[PDB]
């Protein structure tokens, strides 16, 4: 609504930035990582690299250099952000403390000036003498870098030259000395100039050159002995110095343009370049000392690189913003096998985010995000779910496992040795040598009775439970040495035992056994109203393994009734659910409370406390984990003892604050599960599914799991379509014009590489053309099922999924624009109905239309569409086809839309806002509101009835509001800006996923061009206010980096105009509360005051909002450690 | 046009003897609240950039225009919703940059030359005793935005940001949509979307459109700037008040960039705003024979002004009284009054060359207040 809380879900993963150096000490070599707000900070080892620090800013990170004064230690780190934000940070280690200190800072924004177009570039000269700063035409900025200037004063110096490419200093130099690039009617030329340190002024440069390649793009300052600058174009690299050129057009680079670069050692010999494309060149200088020629040599693909930074041995580092950063290899078979690269290291990058849906909305088993990511060759899906992973070491094929069991065959041995599987009536046994399995028979127990329970017993015995019997088995003499038979030897239906005594269930009859040494005593027997259906006999609290209570189940009426031991008489009468059957009981004791927890057919989980003394229910509450019936099992973490839950979606149950979490595993299915602490497998566990057992370990801590799906194709649109278990992607993948009169690919993508294919019509220089598809992709496999491709120039631009009027088909719905070059407003256009059946596409339908269909939503069973400046409702009829009810012609292009009931948001990229009403009795729409504010809008969303969220240029946030304090037309037609917030990313998808990551109400995701992830869900007004108040005080305790405050930080900011924020809290900042010391909650909640429900505000404690704030860290995903 | 000095008409010659010129650099602060002395008579819908010619005969007027030319020398030109009413709600500056005041005979005439400065919105109305209006305003910003690619534009690509200048070829504005909205890919809108919102592309279609009608504009007559073409354009096209207050309102050069080439595309006729039967004109007869553009603001001798639009021929209209040269707004033509032939609405003035030599011999002048532009 009006207040409302942003945090974020994942944080930026593309990178922007890469240098090395040595930051930590003096002897590490470091990696410094930059993506958007957080730097990155690892030490190069022979291994890889090891995570050693991670910080975030209050600011977009737009320069990033390493440098050394003179008398310093180690290497500081200059920072610059998109806000001028500048500061010098050194890096201090005590013990394990570290700190990331601010030596110098200020903001260097001028108050006029126009920012250029290749945009903010910061230098450092090789005396470090001072930084240069190129943030506007005309200006260059000179920070000296004497140590008394800690506020980073600086000073002008007017560049005569107004419209920049880049900039280096040269080495070598008596002076200071830039060298640099630029563009003027008379050409692209090359120039130096003197830095005057007592004149604060430039003097002419030692050389010049007019006239370069028209794409000069690139300035690369060579050190001594030879000095000078490469300069890289399009098709050419030259060099220059003062009386030295040399100029090469290798055909190798020929088809991409170079964009990054980095020095391989320090004498400048060897450079690495990154094309568009993700080939990786390596450039050397050819010494006769002089230099004689320049050589390229092309040295594989790597991922299309944003930047390189060469490390150690051989291995570079690949920062993508457009795909997977990477950790490379340059192999050392040159001489023979000539250069070649070779990845050994992969790190995800979700951005961009083009588009992304929701899966398994529902809270009952949390959703998946599935994201449209990356763009061309990089381009992928990636389902994101939050879980506890299992490290799988080991499979074995065996189907139709009914049960699983540890066993230790050596009394002596702590380790178990042996696995006990239950088959329809039959028992097997599986001996675990290290990881060497074998199945085997153990003496005295049975193979031909399947087997309810199997285990280690007191008295250094085994104890088998089977339909048939109770067995007990010596371990020294591996023999049967007592049987229990059923007075009628009817089978035994349910069974329960511990390590010193057994409760069985027969029809209604229970029979209590205690284990004595070679011996097994019939203790009580009892009857039942009810059929049995569970039993558990869990020693909980103090014993000898003795349990006072067992829990049974009764099948006729539903109930969990607790009976004393050997008394056998109901303490207790268990709350009904309904006519489902209760599965499954376990009593566990967790932390040092004691709950009873039953489980249903249905799935349905009740857990209710109880206490050893009384056995009464504490609370009833119902979580449900899964449709399947769930089986508990005890396993141990740690100390502590959790239970895992089998079912469709299998579930662990902790124990943290004295709280119950029912956490997700990330495995498709298990029906039986046992731990198994083996020498081979220590501490791990055993699963069964239909077909297969595994041994695996859990990750013991909740991560993101994230599946990447390669398309090598850019992806662009997704919507899931659960009737058909899959999912709708546009796509689009580029291609050459070829010499036999058609287009080639550039390689095999997912478009290209369908199980099934389709195409629009059967229609038959180097200039690329794009091709757009529609992919229909397995939600379970990912496979490509099928790909659609559209016409010749045709444009897929929106998709739904969706059913229409009365026809239970649902359908795949794609509406185009026609493209030529000639012709900038699109003329023609169509609206596409498909139908996935028989692992095929089928066109239902089709609507030609005349003009750009922008945006597409499925409205109260009926299609609407923005078509141009148009805004249209369409009928989906009986004949299949689609009839336009109405039309509304708007003063905007409308490439926003967005409903709810029976209200319209329409959007364009100037921030134009139009809300619309459709009128039933009048067949037709209404305009409500509208807002003219002319800006960059990439993404718009409504929140509920009477508020909007949008994304606006300069990375902000807004929301706006349909204003209830009107009685004029005028004043109601008119949104209330009422929410403004600097967000420091591009957004490019809204979507509702509420409770998909389960004090606020409802749930909006975000997907960004950094792969960044965010939440915005709604504050009432006490929250707001208390949540405002509390970070004005944390922003008085909490160290930025750089000296920044929060408040500049979120500002609205546009080039043109500065703003506070309004309307949103920052989650990022307020779950860093829980980071800071007592004293420091402390002094954050002086003076603090907590509305509770009554209306009463009392002073607020740290535990308070301790407690509260825990609280909004779970409505959204954890962040991972950086560090070890 | 051949012996007619299209920088004749902008000169406002027929206002009389050499003008005192005044430089001004009187701009308010954007979104700040001024009040400005507003001209009872004048009735017109200024726009900025747009010069403005007037004859002041009132002693209260032209007490307060020698007042103002001590000082900021700036009035407000109140836009009109109701001219019946007064009612207005949005209002451009006008800063005079030319004046001359006559006393010949003991009568006392003004004449000035005005160029609109900054657009405003109408706090409040207020008339002073001596019967001049003055406006509290809440001066209108204009908004410049920056390139749609500047938040999304990787840094490896800022390098490619710059291109080499085109020789308006086809070929050359692939390349710029390429290279400019290539950044695009990390966005969900394809380049060709961006491209409609960029102001070069945008004036470029704008400069194409206006060179099919008047290929007489060979040269670059038009601002570079954005914002200066925008407000160009703007001021001559001979559209409806209610269009023209619209154009006014927008905010952004992009914005009113945009709704002048859908009005281009979209209007191909003019007709009589009173009848509504009559076809006076085409946009291809429209021509600029001044520098200014096709249609500019001229004042008669009352004092009364005409937005007059320059076309070689006009049809349906009726031709009253015998020509005139006296107060001609376009030096070596003569004026005869033309009125609509089903309504006998003064459209405008038919001009006639003096000497044989001139080019075009014949002319039309037509009000915009009398024309209505048609959608066929
Ligand atoms: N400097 C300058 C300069 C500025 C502006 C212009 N032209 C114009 O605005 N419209 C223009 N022109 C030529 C032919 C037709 C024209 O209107 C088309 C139209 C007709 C009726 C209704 C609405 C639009 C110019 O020709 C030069
Ligand atoms: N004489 C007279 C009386 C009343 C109105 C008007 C006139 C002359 N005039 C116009 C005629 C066209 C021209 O080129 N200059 C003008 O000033 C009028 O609009
Ligand atoms: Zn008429």
């Amino acid at each position: 609504m009006s207040y409302n809380y942003v945090v974020t879900a994942q944080k930026p993963t593309a990178v922007n930035g890469c240098v090395t150096g040595h930051f930590t000490s003096a002897e590490d070599l470091n990696l410094l990582i930059a993506k958007n707000t957080r730097l990155e900070i690892y030490v190069v080892t022979a291994e890889g690299l090891r995570p050693v620090k991670e910080v975030g800013m209050y600011g977009k990170i737009a320069v990033m250099e390493l440098f050394r004064p003179k008398g310093e230690s180690k290497d500081l780190l200059f920072i610059l952000t998109a806000k001028y934000n500048a500061c010098i940070l050194e890096y201090k280690q005590s013990g394990e403390s570290i700190d990331i200190i601010t030596r110098a800072h200020g903001n260097v924004q001028d108050r006029i000036g126009r920012p250029s177009e290749t945009g903010i570039i910061g230098i450092i000269d090789p005396e470090c003498r001072m930084i240069g700063l190129r943030l506007y035409d005309g200006l260059f900025k000179v920070i000296p870098l004497d140590r008394d200037n800690k506020e980073l004063k600086a000073f002008n110096i007017r560049l005569e030259e107004l419209h920049v490419i880049d900039v280096k200093f040269l080495y070598g130099c008596q002076a200071p000395t830039i060298c640099f690039v630029y563009q003027d009617p008379q050409g692209r030329h090359v120039k130096t100039y003197e830095v005057s340190l007592r004149e604060k002024e430039f003097n002419k440069g030692p050389w010049k050159q007019e006239n370069v390649e028209a794409e000069a793009s690139m300035v690369i300052a060579v050190p001594e002995p030879f000095g000078g600058a490469i300069i890289i174009g399009q098709e050419s690299i030259t060099y220059h110095n003062g009386d030295k050129y040399l100029a090469i057009a290798p055909p190798i680079i020929k088809q991409s343009t170079i964009v990054c670069h980095n020095r391989v050692d320090p004498n400048g010999s060897r450079y690495l370049l990154g094309d568009m494309e993700g080939r990786l060149f390596m450039l050397l200088l050819e010494k006769e000392v002089t230099l004689k020629d320049l050589r390229v040599e092309l040295l594989g693909e790597t991922s299309i690189a944003e930047c390189l930074t060469y490390l150690d041995n051989g291995v570079v580092f690949v920062g993508s913003r457009l795909g997977d950063s990477q950790l490379v290899k340059l192999n050392v078979d040159s001489n023979e096998q000539g250069s070649y690269v070779v990845a050994m290291e992969t790190f995800t990058n979700l951005g961009p985010i083009v588009d992304m849906c929701v899966v398994d909305l529902e809270r009952q088993g949390q959703g998946q995000l599935v994201t449209c990511s990356g763009a061309f060759k990089e381009g992928s899906l990636r389902i994101i779910r939050n879980g506890i992973g299992i490290h799988e070491h080991a499979s074995i094929d065996l189907p139709g496992i009914k049960g699983l069991w540890p066993l230790r065959s050596d009394p002596n041995r702590e380790t178990d040795d042996t696995l006990v599987l239950s088959f329809v009536g039959q028992t097997r046994v599986l001996m675990l040598n290290g990881e060497e399995v074998e199945e085997t028979e153990l003496m005295g127990f049975v193979d031909d009775q399947q087997t309810f329970f199997c285990g280690n017993v007191a008295h250094q015995q085994l104890i088998q439970i089977t339909s048939a019997s109770v067995r007990l088995v010596s371990q020294e003499p591996k023999a049967l040495v007592s049987e229990w038979k059923e007075p009628q030897a009817k089978n035994i239906s349910v069974a329960s035992c511990n390590s010193s005594q057994v409760v069985v269930a027969v029809g209604r009859a229970l029979y209590y056994l205690q284990i004595h040494p070679q011996e097994l005593r019939q203790i009580s027997h009892t009857e039942m109203e009810h059929e049995v259906a569970c039993l558990d006999i869990t020693p909980l609290g103090d014993s000898n393994g003795l349990s006072p209570l067992c829990a049974i189940g009764l099948w006729t009426d539903i109930s969990a009734r607790i009976l004393k031991l050997p008394s056998f008489e109901l303490l207790h009468k268990e709350m009904l659910g309904g006519e489902i059957i209760p599965r499954s009981i376990l009593m566990t004791t967790f932390e040092s409370s004691h709950y009873l927890l039953c489980a249903l057919g249905d799935g349905a989980l009740f857990y209710f406390g109880l206490n050893i003394e009384t056995g009464l229910l504490s609370d009833r509450k119902k979580v449900t984990l899964g449709t399947q019936p769930t089986v508990l099992r005890t396993f141990r973490s740690l100390s502590t003892t959790n239970v895992f839950a089998c079912s469709d979606r299998p579930t662990v149950i902790y124990s943290s604050n004295h709280k119950l979490v029912f956490s997700n595993v990330n495995l498709k299915e298990v029906n039986y599960m046992c731990p198994l602490n083996s020498d081979g497998y220590p501490d791990s566990l055993a699963l069964a599914n239909n077909s297969t057992l595994t041994i695996g370990t859990i990750d013991e801590i909740q991560k993101l799991h994230i599946r990447t799906v390669p398309l090598y194709e850019s992806p662009r649109k997704i919507c899931y379509q659960e009737v058909s278990q899959c999912f709708g992607v546009l796509s689009s993948r580029i291609e050459v014009q070829d010499t036999s009169g058609g287009t080639t690919a550039l390689r095999p993508s997912a478009s290209t590489q369908a199980l099934s294919s389709s195409v629009s019509s059967s229609k038959l220089f180097g200039e690329e053309v794009e091709v757009h598809n529609l992919l229909i992709i397995d939600q379970h496999t990912f496979e490509v099922l099928h790909a659609h491709q559209f016409l010749q120039n045709e444009y897929a631009l929106s998709l739904v999924s969706c059913k229409l009027g009365k026809d239970p088909n649902t359908y795949f719905i794609v509406g185009t624009a026609m493209v030529y070059p000639e012709e900038a407003e699109p003329k023609q256009g169509r609206i596409v109905v498909f139908q996935y059946s028989d692992g095929k596409l089928q066109t239902v339908a089709e609507k030609e239309v005349k003009g750009a269909v922008y945006s597409m939503v499925e409205f109260n069973g009926k299609l609407l569409a923005s078509i141009n400046s148009t805004v249209r409702l369409y009928e989906w009829t009986t004949e299949k086809e689609l009839r336009t009810e109405c039309n509304h012609y708007n003063n905007i292009m409308a490439l926003y839309l967005k409903t709810k009931g029976d209200f319209i948001l329409v959007g364009d990229l100037m921030r134009s806002v139009l809300l619309l009403a459709y009128k039933p009795m009048e067949g037709n729409f209404e305009e409500i509101a509208r807002d003219f504010n002319p800006n960059w809008m990439s993404a718009v969303e409504i929140l509920d009835d009477d508020n909007f969220l949008g994304a606006e240029n300069a990375f902000n946030l807004f929301v706006c509001q349909k204003d209830s304090a009107a009685t004029t037309d005028e004043e109601r037609q008119h949104l209330q800006e009422v929410g403004l917030f600097h967000l420091g990313e591009f957004v490019n998808v809204f979507c509702h996923g509420s409770l998909v990551m389960q004090p606020t109400q409802g749930s909006v995701l975000f997907g960004t061009v950094n792969g960044m992830i965010g939440l915005v869900t709604s504050l009432s007004e006490s929250w707001y206010n208390l949540l405002l108040d509390m970070q004005n005080r944390l922003n008085k305790v909490i160290k930025s980096v750089g000296k920044i405050e929060h408040s500049f930080w979120r500002s609205f900011h546009t080039e043109r105009k500065t703003e506070p924020a309004t309307g949103f809290i920052d989650g990022d900042l307020i779950e860093s509360f829980l980071d800071i010391s007592r004293p420091k909650m402390q002094e954050v909640v002086a003076n603090l005051q907590y509305d509770d429900g009554s209306g009463m505000k009392r002073e607020a404690t740290a535990d308070d909002l301790i407690k509260v704030v825990e609280e909004l860290t779970r409505i959204h995903w954890s962040h991972p450690q950086f560090e070890k | 046009i051949i012996n007619f000095d299209t920088s004749l008409p902008t000169s406002h010659t027929y206002l009389g003897a050499d003008m005192e010129e005044f430089h001004g650099r009187t701009l308010h602060d954007d979104d700040s609240c001024q009040v400005i002395p507003v001209l009872p008579q004048v009735m017109m819908i200024l726009i900025p950039g747009q010069t403005l010619p007037l004859q002041l005969f009132h002693p209260q007027e032209v007490s307060m225009v020698r007042n103002l030319i001590q000082k900021d020398r700036t009035f407000a030109v109140l836009a009109y919703s109701n001219v019946q009413e007064r009612e207005a709600q949005f209002g451009t500056t006008a800063e005079i940059y030319a004046y001359r005041e006559e006393q010949d005979f003991g009568i006392e005439i003004v004449k000035v030359k005005a160029i609109g400065r900054q657009r405003f919105k109408v706090l409040e109305l207020r008339t002073q005793s001596d019967g001049i209006q003055q406006a509290k305003v809440q001066i209108l910003p204009e908004c410049v935005l920056p390139s749609t690619m500047s938040a999304v534009q990787l840094e490896s690509l800022n390098k490619c940001q710059i291109f080499p200048s085109k020789p308006c070829s086809y070929k050359w504005w692939q390349k710029y949509q390429k290279r400019k909205f290539h950044c695009a890919n990390l966005t969900s809108w394809p380049r060709w979307l961006y491209s409609l919102y960029d102001a070069e592309t945008l004036m470029d279609r704008i400069k194409k459109q206006l060179r099919e009608w008047d290929e007489n504009l060979k040269d670059d007559s038009l601002p570079s700037n954005p914002i200066d073409f925008s407000y160009r354009v703007a001021a001559c096209l001979p559209i409806d008040d209610v269009l023209r207050i619209q154009l006014l309102k927008i905010g952004s050069a992009i914005q009113r960039l945009r709704c002048e080439l859908d009005i281009m595309n979209k209007c191909t006729s003019l007709c009589c705003k009173q009848c509504q039967e009559t076809e006076i004109t085409t946009k291809n007869e429209i021509f600029s024979l001044s520098l200014c553009g096709p249609m500019a603001a001229y004042v008669n001798p009352h004092g009364y002004v005409h937005e007059t639009l320059t076309v070689y021929k006009a049809c349906n209209l009726n031709l009253i009284g015998r020509p005139s040269t006296e107060h001609s707004w376009f030096p070596g033509y003569a004026w005869t009054v033309a009125q609509c032939k089903i309504c006998a609405s003064h459209i405008g003035w038919k001009f006639t060359a003096t000497k044989k030599d001139m080019s075009p011999q014949k002319f039309w002048g037509l009000t915009r207040s009398a024309l209505l532009p048609t959608i066929p």
